């Protein structure tokens, strides 16, 4: 059995980002740790972890038994800084290699971890729902869709990750996946294109009620991903005969599912555009919505036209060394 | 910033068992059971106590004898009890000819 | 706990002491701590005592030569 | 019982506040003040930041518009002791930079791992500056000094540098005073 | 114990005060009472002549699973012990 | 949890399988090896075997084996003042513990 | 026999007593020490009475105190023995066939061992031969200098596995085997014996004798151990193939598959009420057969799979059947039963298995054929309706059957040869135990006084009646 | 009906001791049954109607249910 206890009046230290991290009641003093790493991507990865604790007296996988199949419990938030949010997220640690009195500890989100697990026996869902196979895939975590219209049937076989089906109902019915803070959303990209910002960014600008880009990287290059979608789809179906979608003008490529819903979205992603780093902002979560102003610092103070006003959050990066807390981010367009 | 403590040695008073309820007389508890209990006297953990036996027999006067004593009274001092914070140290001659006084002051 | 340590018996006594007007005060303190060590070292005997006994009452597993 | 070494006697009339002592589980050395002694500290304040990103919440968060903390050292020393001989130059000069020269170096036949590293030593300027765990760092000492006839130095001067062991908070640093 | 084995474990400054030394003499006078004996008795069972009567009818009764004997007919217990034992070994004569 | 130091004799839960290690310290503590040390019993450590394994080692959760070299089953036993005793060093205790609590066979067995 | 309430009891008395406890402090101080070591005495004494009681054989509850007493009356237990069976297929599929081998190793489609006994025939179409799981394993030990005792002690793992041990000693070139003897007991200066033991820890051991009892195994000598290893119980039902290992040439050659006979005679080790019996049986036993149950002693050991055997003498026949007889003797009278094999078989095991019995001279041996009596009951009960009447009655039958049956233990509850009969009382005591009945009566019917010699009286399920109600 | 089981071990006498269900497992409850071990033993203790005849050795609990 597992029983539910009060924290302790012991921790009477806050912290930036990383409040306190604790293997099961036992605390891992807070000071010993030089290193953090957390990673929220775009897609069905998972939520990522790592952490660098210094050990010159061997406690840490000597005494504790720190090794594949150790779940840390991590309180991570900023209830002061520029965004107050606070939450507490489990991990499952993979691997912890020590070297020069040092051991760096690579860990996953176990709700994701759960279903990053290879399948011992196949399980097909023959015209289900997509509501019901996601809920029966992943039983631990709420669900946040607005993008499910028809129904349809799945297949899982030995030794498939079941990520892979749910990657695949995204890529049926259009819409963004991410599993992050005890949620799993489904989001449309046609909606999403009109959604308002929440979010000012600006650059050059002293002045502002928002907030401050210190760097960013202008990327131009939308060729390089808008090349491997530049196909017309085609399938055969055994009551109709070959069934296409798409452009008229583009090479042709055979998939196997002939579902007209299912083809028409065969072709739709976000093209990232800007890279920026900023002052550690705890708030920013993909599928954020963002207003950019970028000013420029020589010349007469023209504002740059060739990054767009509105732009989504795709991957975001937090970082805190042992002085300074940092935060980095991916933007992009809906094609 | 509540503790609470029990005198170490059980003195009796009109309610009881005397308690010192403050931040400075707990402190002062603490200390009050050091230099009451010499090295090795407690049975389990050998290594707490006091090293006063050291100045028995030795000139009131000055002497390298008393500095020597001095450095590893303070040291074991800072090993047995971190959290108090102590000032100083003063030996000197007092009332007859034999007696020695050493006070240890926390401030 | 079969095994008993100074902690387990500190751990037993604060978990008794607690919801008592007058001890829970002093649950933190350096009294309390050498109370719990100075009743451990009567059971630590004891136990050992009986470990040792049972040990060497067999012949085969005696360790001296007296037994 | 540490081993007595240097000037420690009274018989020169000179105060105890014009002597250095330093003492650990073996040796215990005394020596006068020279004229070039000091006590150092230091701390760090401060790339990473831009000007297009600065402000004409806690006052950590805004690394771009305020400055920021990164580290410190513990208190540092320079004490060139010196030493002369009045009644024995053996307990007095020439021994005093044997036991110096003993207590910089490590012992690496004993048994048990802490007992290896070179050890620590208290230092107590005159009588009013005291710091524990000071770890010795560098020596030095000269070779043309003059000598007895039976061929021991009859003064001498020892170069030192002595660091702390962990940075001091505010309230710990004012009692070494 | 010995009277005044936990009592003297103490350091110099606690033993002249009274109620530690009350405790400590309340204490070890419990362990006496209650957990000495059974202690003893598992350390005094090595020699047949040195158990008590308890053990005694314990390893009585072990024998007697294959033989068929009266503890009140032989003037000794232990004698008559050793005596059975030795005797195996001269089956049949 | 409470964790046991590894220097503890309870380290192995049966007191008869703990009997073979005793065996082992309480041979190689009589013998007339290279590297034992002879510690003699002062006045003070007459009823404190606790003092000793701290004086010798610089550990005193290592009473057990001044108990077993003195010759006494219970701790409230004085020792004779003055007994000369051999004591071993502390790592080879501790290999001693960690080969008799992961493989528990005996020092001179054959296998294949 | 104390309990927490008069420890408590006797706590507040003895600080009533006190001077200065009852008198200096009151009713708080006191309260919360006298719980916490009213609590730590009762758990030193409980741990005190647990060691006490596992300080002897007949009352300890874990295995490692039986096996040191064991080992304190010197005792090895019964080892396993290996399963056999037949393979009448040996078919060749070119020529130039294995013509007679022996003793061929061979692997079945489980990595287990079988090796076959006896050498095939000249397989002219096909020959028939008996394996059994036996595999052969060595290991060597040279000698330094003599130790006086030489003891050398086998792996786990290795003893796990054993069901014989052979020992080799060579010096100067020359080996040959040395025999086993019951301690020392009556050889001295020039035997060449070891004696086995058992270690606390599962591991077989041979030790050497001393100088004067003994031969110590000279120096610059080494010492071979042979270990025949069977895994204990593993049954290979029919049409398998087996096929050769190390021998393997043949394995294109020849083609071998399982037929006939199933290996099922397999044996395990002892359990541990087994052991603590046997083991308190030995020290009356010692190797000498004069007295009555040693007899069935020293069969049950040898002979697996009996339930029951019982030996009489002279006094008891001639009380029984005739007056006087000349004929009489010096004879001994041996019954038994065993499951799975005819009388004649085991008359036929009887006398082949005492040709090796100690103490054996101007003595006739007999064998008294057995007679059965079926015995029969009825109940008549009430149950409290909340079970169904038709799985009472199933669950009755299928537990008098297992309790009470031929093939029951009841005969003989723990492996020590001895003959128990069922009374009257055992039927009430167990039927009640059960606890299905609210109320319940017995009848017996058909049942027969015993001997106690050859008279078997076992219970029959299928012709008992059964009445319930309610 | 599918079983399973949970227990708590008692470290002094609280004077009520109320368990309290996880929320999961009181979503899919049917029935409830209380054993107590102490000493080697154990037994069932029945359920009653607050406390309406029993007292100072009976074995009786009460059931209750949370706002949440």
């Amino acid at each position: 059995t597992k029983t539910t206890t009060a924290p302790e009046t012991d921790s009477k230290r806050t912290q930036l980002f990383l409040q306190s991290v604790s293997i099961g009641q036992n605390e891992i003093p807070r000071e010993m740790i030089v290193g953090c790493t957390y990673v929220e991507p775009g897609e069905l990865s998972g939520p990522q972890l790592m952490l660098m604790i210094r050990d010159s007296t061997a406690y840490v996988v000597n005494k504790l038994g720190v090794k594949f199949g150790t779940i840390l419990t991590v309180s991570l938030g900023d209830p002061e800084g520029h965004g107050g949010i606070l939450f507490s997220e489990e991990f499952f640690v993979l691997k912890a290699p020590r070297k020069d009195d040092t051991v760096l500890i690579y860990a996953f989100s176990n709700p994701v971890r759960l279903l990053k697990v290879p399948s011992t026996s196949a399980q097909y869902f023959v015209d289900k729902p997509p509501s019901a196979v996601v809920s029966s895939l992943a039983p631990g975590l709420k669900v946040n869709a607005d993008s499910f219209r028809k129904t349809s049937t799945y297949h899982l076989n030995v030794g498939e990750k079941p990520t892979k089906v749910l990657q695949e109902i995204a890529r049926d019915t259009g819409s963004m996946c991410w599993a992050s803070r005890g949620m799993i959303n489904f989001k449309s990209m046609e909606k999403m294109a009109n959604a308002a910002p929440s979010l000012t960014y600006e650059s050059a600008n002293p002045n502002t009620s928002g907030f401050t880009i210190s760097q960013f990287n202008i990327l131009n290059a939308d060729y390089e991903y808008q090349r491997r979608h530049n196909y017309r789809m085609a399938s055969y179906d055994m009551t109709k005969g070959v069934v296409y979608s798409g452009n008229q003008e583009d090479p042709i490529k055979f998939t196997s599912n002939p579902d007209p819903t299912a083809l028409a979205n065969y072709n739709k992603f976000i093209l990232p555009r800007l890279d920026m780093l900023v002052e550690g902002n705890a708030a920013l979560t993909p599928g954020t919505t963002l207003k950019i102003v970028v000013h420029n610092t020589a010349g007469d103070g023209e504002l740059d036209e060739s990054i767009p006003d509105k732009m989504i959050v795709m991957s975001v990066t937090h970082f805190e060394d042992r002085f300074r807390f940092v935060s980095r981010a991916q933007l992009g367009v809906v094609n | 910033a509540n503790n609470n403590e029990i005198d170490p040695l059980l003195t009796l008073e009109l309610s009881g068992v005397k308690t010192y309820e403050s931040q400075e007389e707990a402190w002062g508890a603490r200390l009050y059971e050091w230099l009451n209990t010499y090295q090795g006297e407690v049975y389990g953990d050998p290594s707490w106590g006091n090293v006063l036996p050291q100045f028995k027999h030795e000139p009131t006067n000055l002497s390298h004898v008393q500095i020597a004593v001095e450095a590893m009274l303070l040291q074991k001092l800072t090993v047995d009890l971190p959290d108090i914070p102590i000032s100083g140290l003063s030996v000197a001659e007092g009332d007859a000819f034999d007696k020695l006084k050493i006070s240890i002051r926390i401030r | 706990k079969t095994t008993p340590t100074k902690d387990s018996i500190r751990a037993e006594f604060e978990e008794l002491v607690e919801k008592d007007s007058f001890w829970s005060k002093f649950v933190g303190s350096q009294f309390v701590s050498m109370l719990t060590l100075f009743i451990t070292q009567i059971v630590y005997r004891c136990f050992q005592y009986a470990d040792a006994a049972l040990a060497e009452g067999f012949i085969s597993t005696a360790t001296r030569r007296s037994s | 019982a540490p081993i007595a070494y240097g000037v420690y006697s009274q018989a020169d009339g000179v105060s105890p506040y014009l002597k250095v002592t330093l003492t650990n589980s073996q040796y215990q050395v005394t020596g006068y003040i020279s004229q070039g002694a000091a006590m150092n500290m230091a701390q760090n304040w401060e790339s990473m930041g831009s000007v297009s990103g600065a402000l004409g919440t806690t006052s950590v968060a805004r690394w771009n518009s305020l400055m920021v903390w990164e580290g410190g050292t513990p208190p540092t020393f320079t004490l060139p002791v010196t030493f002369i001989a009045l009644n024995n130059p053996f307990i007095e000069v020439s021994g005093a930079i044997a036991a110096l020269t003993a207590m910089i170096s490590p012992e690496l036949k004993a048994a048990n791992v802490g007992g290896q590293i070179p050890e620590r030593v208290t230092l107590n300027i005159g009588r009013r500056i005291n710091i524990t765990d000071v770890a010795i760092q560098d020596l030095s000492f000269d070779l043309d000094a003059p000598r007895d006839s039976n061929g021991y130095f009859l003064k001498n001067t020892v170069n030192l540098q002595l660091t702390g062991s962990s940075i001091y908070n505010s309230s710990d640093i004012v009692r070494a005073f | 114990m010995q009277r005044s084995w936990f009592n003297h474990r103490l350091t110099s400054a606690k033993q002249k005060s009274l109620l530690y030394k009350s405790l400590a003499d309340l204490v070890q006078s419990m362990m006496d009472t209650f957990v000495d004996p059974w202690l003893e008795r598992i350390t005094n069972r090595k020699s047949i002549f040195s158990m008590s009567k308890e053990d005694l009818e314990t390893r009585t009764n072990e024998l007697g699973q294959f033989f068929t004997i009266r503890t009140s007919n032989s003037s000794s217990v232990p004698m008559l012990l050793q005596q059975r034992l030795d005797e195996i070994h001269f089956k049949g004569t | 949890q409470y964790p046991l130091s590894r220097y503890d004799d309870r380290n192995i839960a049966d007191p008869i399988l703990r009997a073979e290690l005793r065996k082992e310290v309480m041979l190689m503590c009589e013998s007339n090896d290279k590297n034992l040390t002879i510690y003699y019993v002062l006045p003070d450590e007459q009823y404190r075997p606790d003092l000793l394994a701290y004086r010798m080692w610089g550990i005193a959760e290592l009473r057990w084996v001044v108990t077993l070299a003195a010759g006494l089953e219970d701790e409230s036993q004085g020792m004779t003042v003055g007994k000369k005793l051999k004591l071993p060093p502390a790592t080879w205790i501790r290999e001693m513990i960690r080969h008799f609590q992961y493989d528990g066979q005996v020092i001179g067995t054959l296998s294949i | 026999t104390p309990t927490k309430d008069s420890i408590r009891a006797e706590f507040e008395e003895l600080v009533e007593k006190d001077s200065f406890w009852s008198k200096f402090v009151g009713s708080q101080f006191v309260s919360m020490l006298t719980l916490f070591i009213t609590q730590i005495v009762y758990r030193c004494f409980q741990y005190a009475d647990a060691a006490l009681a596992e300080g002897f054989i007949s009352t300890a509850t874990r295995r490692s105190s039986i096996l040191a007493a064991a080992e304190t009356n010197s005792y090895v237990g019964t080892k396993p023995t290996p399963s056999s069976g037949m393979i009448e297929i040996t078919a060749t599929s070119e020529d130039a066939p294995a013509v007679i081998p022996k003793n061929m190793p061979l692997i079945s489609d489980d990595q287990y061992p079988y090796m076959t006994m006896d050498v095939c025939r000249l397989v002219d179409g096909t020959g028939t031969v008996e394996v059994a799981q036996l595999e052969i394993q060595e290991v060597t030990y040279t000698v330094t200098a003599a130790k006086e005792f030489l003891e050398v002690v086998l792996s786990k793992a290795l003893t796990a596995v054993c069901y014989k041990l052979e020992v080799f000693v060579t010096t100067d070139g020359k080996t040959t085997q040395w025999s086993s003897s019951t301690m020392f007991r009556l050889a001295g200066s020039k035997s060449q014996v070891y004696v086995e033991f058992y270690k606390p820890s599962e591991q077989l051991g041979v030790r050497f004798g001393d100088g004067l009892i003994g031969q110590i195994p000279p120096e610059g000598s080494t010492i071979t151990l042979k270990v025949w290893c069977t895994n204990g119980d593993i049954t290979l039902v029919a049409g398998q193939n087996l096929t050769p290992v190390d021998s393997a040439a043949n394995l294109a050659n020849l083609i071998s598959v399982k037929t006939t006979t199933p290996i099922t005679a397999g044996t395990d080790a002892e359990t541990t009420e087994i052991t603590r019996n046997r083991a308190q049986y030995y020290l009356a036993y010692d190797d000498q057969v004069v007295w009555g149950g040693d007899y069935t002693y020293f069969l049950v050991r040898n002979i697996p799979g009996l339930s029951w055997v019982k030996a009489w003498g002279e006094g008891q026949q001639e009380k029984l059947d005739g007056a006087y007889n000349v004929q009489n003797i010096n004879k001994i009278f041996i019954s038994g039963w065993h499951p799975n094999k005819s009388q004649s078989e085991l008359e036929e095991m009887i006398l082949a298995a005492f040709k090796k019995v100690p103490n054996e001279l101007n003595k006739k041996f007999s064998y008294k054929e057995v007679r059965k009596l079926p015995f029969k009951i009825t109940i008549t009960g009430r149950i409290s309706a909340s079970l169904t009447i038709e799985n009472v009655t199933d669950e009755l039958k299928s537990a008098l059957e297992t309790k009470f049956g031929r093939d029951s233990t009841f005969f003989d509850p723990n492996r020590v040869g001895k003959y128990i009969l069922i009374k009257k009382k055992d039927v009430w005591a167990f039927i009640e135990t059960l606890g299905y009945f609210r109320d319940f009566y017995l009848e017996f019917v058909e049942w027969n006084e015993s001997n106690g010699f050859y008279d078997f009286v076992y219970l029959d399920t299928e012709n008992s009646t059964f009445n319930i109600s309610y």
